[PDB]
């Protein structure tokens, strides 16, 4: 379910482009046992992204 | 074991790249004890560790710097090991080797693996 929740959060980022998120959704796919820390730094790139 | 490592290049700060090592040599079963590896040589430092995958379970184990933003795994019908390497850095600037041992390894060092790729360069860009 931490897949499976993070699939979705990181599909809805507003602050990340095409590639990025293209890239994290493959990475949960590549390792699920490291789902929280894709969510995690998927988060800590939506926010240092976030439009000035 | 023969590995041949790929997909390195260029990329700008926050992209993502996906590197691959093909295995080759003698055949392997999908339960072989082989333990595969990613080490980086960054400018001016020696070989450091990255992530290392057991090839028959698929566990796998980050060095800390990584953790979130690269993913390995493998693919035993096409005998391939994969970095997905994504929120990237210019300290990720490095050449990126695929390694490999024929049993469970003992530390995160180099002298750990006995089989090695040739190297992919990766460079990141401000």
């Amino acid at each position: 379910k931490d897949q499976q929740s993070a699939f979705y959060e990181i599909l809805n980022m507003p602050n990340l482009n095409e590639a990025q998120r293209n890239g994290f959704i493959q990475s949960l796919k590549d390792d699920p046992s490291q789902s929280t820390n894709v969510l995690g730094e998927a988060k800590k790139l939506n926010e240092s992204q976030a439009p000035k | 074991v023969q590995l041949q490592d790929s997909g390195g290049g260029l990329v700008q700060a926050g992209g993502s790249l996906r590197l691959s090592c093909a295995v080759s040599g003698r055949t392997f079963s999908a339960h072989s004890v082989y333990t595969m590896g990613w080490f980086r040589q960054a400018p001016g430092k020696e070989r450091e560790f990255v992530a290392r995958i057991y090839w028959s379970s698929a566990n796998t184990y980050y060095a800390d710097s990584v953790k979130g933003r690269f993913t390995i795994s493998r693919d035993n019908a096409k005998n391939t090991v994969y970095l997905q390497m994504n929120s990237l850095r210019p300290e990720d600037t490095a050449v990126y080797y695929c390694a490999a041992r024929d049993g469970i390894p003992t530390s995160r060092t180099v002298g750990s693996y006995n089989y090695w790729g040739q190297g992919t360069q990766v460079t990141v860009s401000s």
